DNA sequence: ATCAATATCCACCTGCAGATACTACCAAAAGTGTATTTGGAAACTGCTCCATCAAAAGGCATGTTCAGCTGATTCAGCTGAACATGCCTTTTGATGGAGCAGTTTCCAAATACACTTTTGGTAGTATCTGCAGGTGGATATTGAT
DNA sequence: ATCAATATCCACCTGCAGATACTACCAAAAGTGTATTTGGAAACTGCTCCATCAAAAGGCATGTTCAGCTGAATCAGCTGAACATGCCTTTTGATGGAGCAGTTTCCAAATACACTTTTGGTAGTATCTGCAGGTGGATATTGAT
């Protein structure tokens, strides 16, 4: 007996998003298929953002990921920042950036 | 239960320096005197407006309790979805 | 007595805010406006106390937000201060108003 | 004491892949639950919409990549669909 | 051939109780289907998630109210909501 | 046999409406009431537009309704302009709208 | 011989087409561009005239949309004349920058 | 005399656009901002509209295509169809 | 001012593209009646976490001073608006044929359904660790001169 | 350019909250294995409606000229930043209790067929009309003097 998600080799749990398809009332039949590849791309996404956000956290000399490594990995990467592009994450402040022309001198 | 105090213009409690920091992190240098009054009303709309939703699924649960997740909710339905959480 | 010239603090202060991640508004206040104003859409109300995080935290976002945008406008009129007729023209073009 | 699942020993293993000597805080981990919700959420409802407009009462991986092509960027597109595919083919052959 | 379904002649009613003299052209009526097919979407869109987070299998007429409530203006939300109270009471007290 | 539209008093088709909510996957199951509710709220809507649209159309001195005129009635409501924010009505132009700084110096 | 000042037949034609609701691109140089546009996402493909149409009203609706707010940023500059900076300002607002 | 598509979008063109947007003087470079913004524009509904028509197994992209892109980009069209 | 050029308003006229009235038709809703299942209100109550209060701890309110920003003023030069029209692109309408959509067919994969095994969540409890917040002290940064 | 105030940097150093560690239990997942139905892919093709193009049509590309708009420059006035000063209001940690939410019980309501009647959509054919354009002439607006 191997799990669904071993069958294709994967972390993310299919059994459980097979169901949520069910249980989320989004369409009369769900496929077999369709929680393997949902499950997949849930997976190359957290994988996306977590390997950003390690980054960052290293950037800090921090060994933890905090909420503001999220957001630096996001804002900081041109399309994370579209797919979230209207989401706020708690506790993940801005990106420095000040305008030029509230620079002193010349 | 017997007496609750009477709730009435904290509006002010969101201080000049609290606006001005806000400002700051918002990348402002400098800040026209008038500015305070009118973010205090542009905060209040928008609180307004969630707090109406939030209030509005709250009602409908038939709670008393206004939980993070009628927030988050009334967030994700204007626009503004919200993570960290529950939602 | 030592003097630094207006501007410089201000900078100071961007770069320190813009730095950080904690709420940038006190806590109790904060409370005591939203009990206000959901009290005024139906007595007799309680909050989970994330429920009022979660409206500090989306409130802060959408401000200093909008205090950028506001940023950019008045720059845009030449000038370095923000103005009221900044945050509204910014309202305006967002479709909030 | 009724059963709240959330995705964090996913998120967790993942994670310890990518970076195996990096911890994540519960907050953190509380924004990354939220972000596979979402997701998840975002993906599902382009789906039921896509087999509504086409009178299919069937949600399949097929309809899953199209959703993901319509939801997502460019270049996380492109990658989102071969691990898609990767996943659903060995599956396929796993049986 | 295959039938395609339209409100037209329901929008064609209520133009007769309201403008009775009044006409409305193709593209106009085109519009107003969009338009109550779009509200339809919305207020059932709505209904289903106040419905999925409270953990219920079924829309009701409670459902659709606070929808209402939620996606209706003001002055647009009470009126509607009256409309719609008086409908069911209408069809409850009716053999 | 009497249909359920006449039952609720109304134009708009219960009978329709309700099997849209089932085949339209809203939930597992619908409720008697809510097909009649939600059938009375779009007839509302469906008046209150009409209504305003055949102002516009006396107005304007003409007896059938053209986009011109939905466009006219919606966005001169402060309400319907809402709710219509983010919608475009196909041939319905634009209010008649002249910033006053631009207007020749009398 | 005679001649109407600068911004006169502007105004009078402002006043003309937010009359009217006529589609104000030529529907051939359009459709072409769409099919341009489209040829790098697919080959071979042909095109519903109501597709077209509906492209069209959109992105007429779009533009002029867009001409409104560009207009408020070139008055918040104190200037009548819209220019690039005003559309990058409108839509950097906008959230489409 | 050859021409480029986008340049099909002529000035006269935008500047009735232009016009019933209720603007009065009209910069020079408006014209190339203006077909660029177009161009990015009708890029995402396209892409979009396309997406739907494959998925579809058409070589036809239909008005329902395109008003579907619109209703996902944010931009409900009202008129035609759904 | 008055005056002439030219746009704009209005009244009336009329062909025709698109609204409307009518009949025939049928497949597909829609409704009625009979047999069954269940979702969720209600009624009881464990037990988390909300409102509430007291003491501790740190940011806010206020006034004074003046640096430098804003808004007013002037002005020259550069830039777009207005300008007539026949070249050439677009509009129109007519016609083959590509492909959308209608129908039929048949099977790979869908649902259902019953017992079997596995597991992710939590609960009681225990030791480990990353970093916030404190410290001093060597390296900038700013603004007076 | 040099000096002196004060912010800033960073690498090192204990308290400790929150993170990570097991141990056991377990209810609901998740799986496995038949029995049974069907969605929609496949394949064939009718007939709209789409691309193409000819002739008819009407908008735009063109270069010139100069009105008035923009951007540069100057500057008086006063608004808003910095900072000192005095002290109120928030933050924090501790506690009875209100209402959330966990479990059980049961019927009003929903599903599920099946069988009966109806209606809304289509389509043929005919009939009808509101109003886009057209014309004609008065009147209003704009610009020249
Ligand atoms: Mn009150
Ligand atoms: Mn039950
Ligand atoms: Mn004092
Ligand atoms: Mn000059
Ligand atoms: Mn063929
Ligand atoms: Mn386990
Ligand atoms: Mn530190
Ligand atoms: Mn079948
Ligand atoms: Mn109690
Ligand atoms: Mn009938
Ligand atoms: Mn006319």
């Amino acid at each position: 007996a191997k799990t669904r998600s071993s069958r294709a080799g994967l972390q993310f749990p299919v059994g459980r998003v097979h169901r949520l398809l069910r249980k989320g009332n989004y369409a009369e039949r769900v496929g077999a298929g369709a929680p393997v590849y949902l499950a997949a791309v849930l997976e190359y996404l957290t994988a996306e953002i977590l390997e950003l956000a390690g980054n960052a956290a290293r950037d800090n000399k921090k060994t933890r990921i905090i909420p503001r490594h999220l957001q630096l990995a996001v804002r900081n990467d041109e399309e994370l920042n579209k797919l979230l592009g209207r989401v706020t994450i708690a506790q993940g402040g801005v990106l420095p950036n000040i305008q030029s022309v509230l620079l002193p001198k010349k | 239960k017997r007496h609750r105090k009477v709730l009435r213009d904290n509006i002010q409690g969101i201080t000049k320096p609290a606006i001005r920091r806000l400002a700051r992190r918002g990348g402002v240098k400098r800040i026209s005197g008038l500015i305070y009054e009118e973010t205090r009303g542009v905060l209040k709309v928008f609180l307004e407006n969630v707090i109406r939703d939030a209030v509005t699924y709250t009602e409908h649960a038939k709670r008393k309790t206004v939980t993070a997740m009628d927030v988050v909710y009334a967030l994700k339905r204007q626009g503004r979805t919200l993570y960290g959480f529950g939602g | 007595p030592h003097r630094y010239r207006p501007g410089t603090v201000a900078l100071r202060e961007i770069r320190r805010y813009q730095k950080s991640t904690e709420l940038l508004i006190r806590k109790l206040p904060f409370q005591r406006l939203v009990r206000e104003i959901a009290q005024d859409f139906k007595t007799d109300l309680r909050f989970q106390s994330s429920a009022v995080m979660a409206l500090q935290e989306a409130s802060e976002a959408y401000l200093v937000a909008l205090f950028e945008d506001t940023n950019l406008c008045a720059i845009h009129a030449k000038r370095v201060t923000i103005m009221p007729k900044d945050i509204q023209l910014a309202r305006r073009i967002r479709g909030e108003r | 004491k009724t059963r709240k699942e959330s995705y964090a020993i996913y998120v967790y293993k993942v994670l310890k892949q990518v970076h195996p000597d990096t911890g994540i805080s519960s907050k953190a981990m509380s924004i990354m639950n939220s972000f596979v919700n979402d997701v998840f959420e975002r993906i599902a409802g382009e789906a039921s919409r896509l087999a509504h407009y086409n009178k299919r009462s069937t949600i399949t991986s097929r309809e899953i990549q199209t959703a993901v092509r319509l939801l997502l960027p460019g270049e996380l597109a492109k990658h989102a669909v071969s691990e898609g595919t990767k996943a659903v083919t060995k599956y396929t052959s796993a049986k």
